[PDB]
């Protein structure tokens, strides 16, 4: 979905004649771009099945370790510790201390462009935006209505895809293997 | 091939080699069982077995 | 269905008066256009019995696997393995690389023209672009509840359709093919 699909939607919502090219120089389209990087930037902090991947880290010559830049959240692996970002470095909340001994492991999620979101992400966030303007440029009127149920709709098939990606099973617990391992001599 | 002699002759009332069957239909060389009878119960069984394995 | 129909049929309901050719310069064609065409892509995305099939894809000489253009979402079969879309490419979620080994199995869902598609669906399409439209060139008035109901009318069909089509049974679990196979000696 192109971002100019997203301005051009979000314009006819508010009123608005539709446009060509996103770098015209109306006013309205740099505030809807923002709010649209904004809703975006929000929207995948929490982790989807797309954008989650795991890593490991290793320490600088005097102990400080970095963390990508495209990620929006950190979070530890190694047993009952915890890391947070601080300085634009990681820091270790268990022990108050800055400079790391060796190597890590922790969870990630990455920011990614407009065009590689799916349909139904892209739906949400364009959505959300394009209310977002409207209550705040005219007020609370009665066509808002309509913008949340179409966000609601679209989350739903969000949610029903994720469910359907990720593949849970209860055949994947250990006592399962366990028992199977029984059955069997 | 080789053979080892030891050739033995008995009367057909004292060989000592029984071959037996449970259920023998006309026609056929080999038997049948009694398990044969009942294999949709047990074939039925097993299936509800998994299942509740896997719900405890 | 024919698209000059639906622009015909939305047209109408705008309370515009009717048109002759698709190609017509009038400005709110291009409008009433751009809503269908993104209507038809939203809705088709879930999959359907018309538009969902199974293929097999092979690397490149460096290892990158493409996808199809016409397709709109894509799903592994290979195990609990991931794979998503990124950078014009598949992406191995699973192992965090682009450079694959061999062929893969996925599915894939396709966008077709207006004109393929059966009546009921393209009935829901119009009536959803035309509700898009009427809502925010003119308000929420008292008449999109006609508009909604006869959506919902025509979502029933499509949904009974759909479940008539595709013939679920009980019959064809492996347990039964157990069981009749027992039942044989």
């Amino acid at each position: 979905m192109e971002l100019l699909d997203a301005v051009n939607t979000c314009l006819t919502a508010l009123g608005e004649a539709r446009v060509t090219s996103t770098d015209t120089r109306h006013p309205s389209v740099a505030l809807i771009l923002q709010t649209l990087a904004t809703k975006q930037k929000l929207l995948l902090e929490r982790g989807w099945w797309f954008n989650t991947q795991d890593e490991e880290m290793f320490p600088d010559l005097l102990g400080r370790i970095p963390y990508p830049a495209a990620s929006i959240s950190v979070e530890s692996l190694d047993g009952y510790n915890i890391y947070s970002k601080r300085n634009n470095f990681l820091f270790n909340n268990t022990c108050n201390t800055m400079y790391f001994t060796g190597p890590v492991c922790i969870r990630v999620t990455y920011n990614l462009d407009f065009e590689d979101l799916p349909e139904s992400v892209a739906t949400v966030i364009t959505y959300r935006a394009a209310r977002a303007v409207y209550v705040g440029d005219l007020g609370n009127d009665a066509s808002v209505q309509d913008l949340v149920l179409n966000e609601q709709q679209a989350m739903l098939l969000v949610e029903e895809q994720h469910m359907r990606n990720k593949k849970h099973s209860t055949r994947r617990r250990r006592p399962w293997g366990k028992y199977q391992n029984a059955l069997s001599g | 091939g080789l053979m080892l002699d030891n050739l033995e002759v008995y009367p057909e009332a004292i060989c000592p080699f029984i071959p037996a069957v449970w259920n023998l239909v006309t026609g056929e060389t080999y038997g049948r069982g009694l398990v044969e009878d009942y294999a949709g119960d047990l074939a039925k069984l097993s299936a509800l077995s998994e299942a509740l394995a896997l719900y405890e």
